[PDB]
């Protein structure tokens, strides 16, 4: 579908068909990879030198 | 070059790093287009869809996650993707499905978590085309 | 009743150009179908119907331009 | 064939047309926005 | 609202009102000379 | 006082009852007669600068202002069935045309002289093509010059008649007609259609005008 | 009289070669219908009305023509 | 007269032609809109009234054709 | 009296036939209009204009034709 | 009969001009063809019956012209 | 003399017809500048002037057309 | 005898148009053939044989015409 | 000599048909300018002048149509 | 006599009208082999031959119908 | 003796239409020529030769065309 104005990117659009191959694939090719794959942790701060600091937005 | 060389690469593990190949399948953005030898430099989209190696062994198939197909002048395929369809293994009907339609009620959500959700729908139901 | 004949013939005659219509019609058709199917196999199901039914319809219209040469000629 | 209180009275209408609009309004225009112009400053 | 500031009313526009002019002289006599009365 | 006379004095009493007679508000608006003029005379302002800008747009902007609002003005009351539009010879038409070009040349010719000349020569067409393209390019000046005024004259010659013509099927239509319906108001809903069609064209033509008029005169100042 | 009725032959002769537009106009109609529904599946449901609708209009246009056709044919 | 009125006849019937003219014109004005609408199906409310207008001034100019015809025949 | 009127209404139909041409071209205008659009939602304000003033040039164009034909008749 | 069999020879003479269309049709179907197993080649054997069967129902327009022209003549 | 003033108008009836293309052609040039602007809506103020060169060398044909039947009128 | 000769003269002249048609759709198929094989180099061995294939169609109705043109000639 | 001048006249009205295809071709010449500028702005300098003369000549042979119709007429 | 060379000098005026068509056939086949020559630079030695096969196939086909011209006027 | 010469201008005049083809021809060669000039500049030069070929031989057909019109007229 549109993932450039209603979506956010590129990026994103394949990011989330990538999670849907992964989370769909079937159970004996699930590993310890596909769970780092979904596992993420990332806090997005965004520094407030001037001003606007996200303080730790989660991935 | 002699024949095409393929570099399908997946970021858990390189696929192909220039296996001759007796053609390619890449569905893309306009649609599939057949790569097998010489050709002319390209650039393009490659939609999720089964980009299937046709081999004189065998035509295995892979449904891609997504990925640029692109050409080089000297007879160079470079299709980077993220996640393929090992053989067959990779069908799973009911997980697919479930996520389908648990995920169809977040579908309209969130204007960008919303499109995120439709295409994921859209890719599972290209995952169920595959799937047979 | 001779130039009544005659120009019932040459209308006729002149009738006969909606086949080239007709013709058109399906060609283009079948053109479009060709390069949807090639550019997309699944969708060629849902729209080879919709083809048949345009060249049906144009061949309708070839067939409404054959019935008026026809009565100029019986 | 008649043209004799039509076109040289044509060119006459855009010469009034060009008093009462160039004499009258575009200074009118003008006028607003130096006024405007000079009300915020 | 009316305030008569001065603009070009007849220094630039001269050469369309000489070529009307020009067009006035004969353009009688075409008249003239297609009477048809 | 022939039909063209009178009609050029109800132009110009239907021309001051628009602006120059609400001058009451000292303000910009105040009256949405106002905001009407000022946003046609914005759009022609702005391609003012967009066709004839870079010297002396706005010296030359009257000119196409007058002859637009004449256009303008002249297409507007064109529709009632007995609309004796432009005593139906619309001869005027193709004389503004010319006199149009005649100046544009005069202009043409005091600014450049014989360089005016060089003119039917742009970018390049070597001395075997000279011959050829100043043919091409002066047979055009008279060309478009003399098509201008004919194409708006005989347009509302044709929707005039045409007005007329479709008039005369429905008095024909409800005359014979006894007791069934679908006979004289789709006939009547076409002459609401061609009518809508003969004020819209003529809005548009009026711009056309404008347009083309400015177009020659960026011909004559500037020489490409 | 005998005139009359081979130039009323030939008039409608010559009126039916308008069915040639209703032809080509189904034509093109449907070989986007199909480019646009081969594009994408999801687009069909709100395209194909009107494109139904555009060839009705195309071959009533194409009726006229018969239809005057007709008038000068009895 | 007789001539007279076969002229008027055929002079219809050639002129009747231009239907042909304003079906096609209909016609690639669908097509426009239907690639149109499936490239962009957000566009498809800003040009489907656009569509409606340009449909209307092709046919307009068919049936102009028509009643020139139906003048050269009753006329 | 009778064969010049005869010709002149076979001349007012063969100049009707010009109408073909600024149907079709108005109707190409108008969707090269509909494609750039569609592609470009930005740029409506600006081809509008531009495609409606293509319009009035080819209509005109027709019109010319028509006046050519009435020319004929009256 | 002289004049009519001089309309004959004349309207059959107009009339084989289906047959352009035929071919015209026939040709932009196989140019379909051979641009969309260009695309892919995979689908040549899809393609073909399918692109056999609009050459088909186009000729048909030109062997319908065909059949007008030999009423004409015989 | 009849037979000249009748030649005269038919003339100029198939003098008009030349001028479809060039209708024909100022919409294809203006469609393509709503194309080029759809791409490049920068070079719009550049790429311009030469549509209406294109219009008017059109035109100019059209009315080539027009001369030809004018002359042949009167 | 002179009439029927002549008229069918005219009609021998009147069949040689779909030539337009023939040479038209020789030239598509040619045209999408080289598109296709400048394109896609290694697609030649496919195509080649269905273009000459499609050609041969396409060629099947000028033959014809001209075929029935020279029958009417002797 | 009445129908000498009579089908001059009408071999002067066929033969200024040549401006249909001078504009419909110089038009197409200016479609690929405008299009291939708005794709290359760059490309617009040495693209001009073969474009310029190439639509120069296209309507040359539009200008020698006319000029037969012109002969005759003279 | 004058009215069997007069339809001679018509169906061969008529006739003529099929080069029409070649030639526009011929010079569209050339525009493609320009497309294909621009997007393919190293296709140029296979696809010249192939076109300029095309070309004269396409001028046979005129030139016949230039002969159906040329025996209706000297034969 | 006059009616000879009546159809001999007919016949130049209906001859003079093969010259929208030439037209047609040539400038869809330069079209494509200022396509590919604008895709790639490199390849104008090695097009160039054989562009101007192609040229002159649509060019020759139209000449051919009216040398065969001309020797109608004389």
């Amino acid at each position: 579908s549109a993932w450039r104005k209603a979506g956010i990117s590129y990026a994103a659009y394949l990011n989330v068909a990538a999670q849907a191959i992964r989370s769909s694939l079937k159970t004996e090719l699930q590993t310890a990879s596909v769970l780092n794959r979904s596992q993420t942790d990332a806090f997005y701060t965004q520094y407030k030198n001037g001003t606007a600091a996200s303080e730790p937005t989660p991935i | 070059s002699s024949g095409l060389k393929l570099q399908f690469a997946l970021p858990h593990e390189t696929l192909y790093s220039g296996s001759e190949v007796t053609q390619v399948n890449l569905p893309a953005k306009s649609g599939r287009i057949g790569v097998l030898a010489n050709h002319v430099p390209t650039v393009e989209q490659l939609l999720p869809g089964v980009v299937e190696v046709m081999e004189g062994s065998n035509s295995k198939k892979f449904f891609i996650s997504g990925g640029f197909a692109t050409v080089q002048p000297d007879s160079q395929l470079c299709v980077t993707a993220i996640e393929a369809f090992p053989l067959e293994s990779f069908s799973q009907e009911n997980i697919k499905n479930l996520l389908a339609e648990a995920k169809k009620n977040v579908s309209s959500s969130d204007a960008r978590e919303a499109a995120e959700a439709a295409i994921q729908v859209e890719v599972l139901e290209n995952l169920q085309s595959v799937l047979k | 009743m001779q130039l009544v004949l005659a120009a019932k013939y040459i209308g006729a005659g002149i009738s006969t150009i909606g086949l080239l219509g007709a013709g058109i019609g399906i060609a283009i058709v079948f053109a479009a179908l060709i390069n949807g199917v090639s550019r997309n196999p699944s969708i060629k199901d849902t729209v080879f119907p919709m083809a048949i039914l345009g060249f049906a319809l144009s061949e309708a219209t070839g067939l409404f331009c054959l019935m008026v040469s026809f009565l100029l000629l019986f | 064939f008649y043209f004799m209180n039509q076109l040289t009275y044509g060119f006459l209408l855009m010469i009034t047309l060009l008093i009462l609009f160039s004499q009258f309004f575009l200074p009118m225009i003008l006028r607003l926005y130096v006024s405007r112009l000079f009300i915020s400053k | 609202m009316l305030k008569r500031f001065p603009t070009p009313i007849l220094k630039v526009y001269w050469p369309f009102f000489v070529a009307g002019a020009a067009v006035y002289y004969g353009m009688s006599k075409a008249a003239d000379l297609s009477s048809n009365t | 006082l022939t039909t063209f006379s009178l009609y050029t004095i109800i132009v110009l009493l239907v021309i001051t009852s628009l602006y120059t007679l609400t001058n009451n508000n000292n303000k910009i608006i105040g009256s949405r007669w106002l905001i009407s003029q000022e946003a046609i005379y914005d759009t022609i302002m702005n391609m003012t600068k967009g066709q004839i800008g870079g010297k002396n747009w706005g010296l030359y902007f009257p000119m196409i202002f007058t002859l637009f609002m004449f256009i303008f003005i002249a297409n507007l009351i064109s529709m009632i069935p007995y609309s004796f539009a432009l005593s139906a010879h619309l001869v005027f038409i193709i004389s503004l045309s010319i006199v149009i070009w005649l100046g544009n040349t005069i202009l043409g010719l005091y600014k450049h002289g014989w360089v005016f000349f060089s003119l039917f020569v742009p970018a390049g067409t070597p001395l075997p093509l000279v011959p050829l393209l100043v043919i091409i390019e002066t047979l055009s000046y008279f060309a478009r010059a003399i098509s201008l005024g004919l194409r708006l004259g005989s347009n509302i010659l044709a929707g005039h008649l045409l007005m007329v013509i479709l008039a005369g099927l429905t008095f024909n239509f409800m005359l014979i007609n006894l007791f069934t319906l679908v006979f004289g108001f789709v006939p009547l809903a076409m002459i609401l259609a061609i009518m809508m069609l003969e004020f819209a064209i003529g809005i548009i033509q009026g711009y056309v005008w404008a347009i083309l008029t400015a177009s020659y005169l960026k011909d004559a100042v500037y020489l490409h």
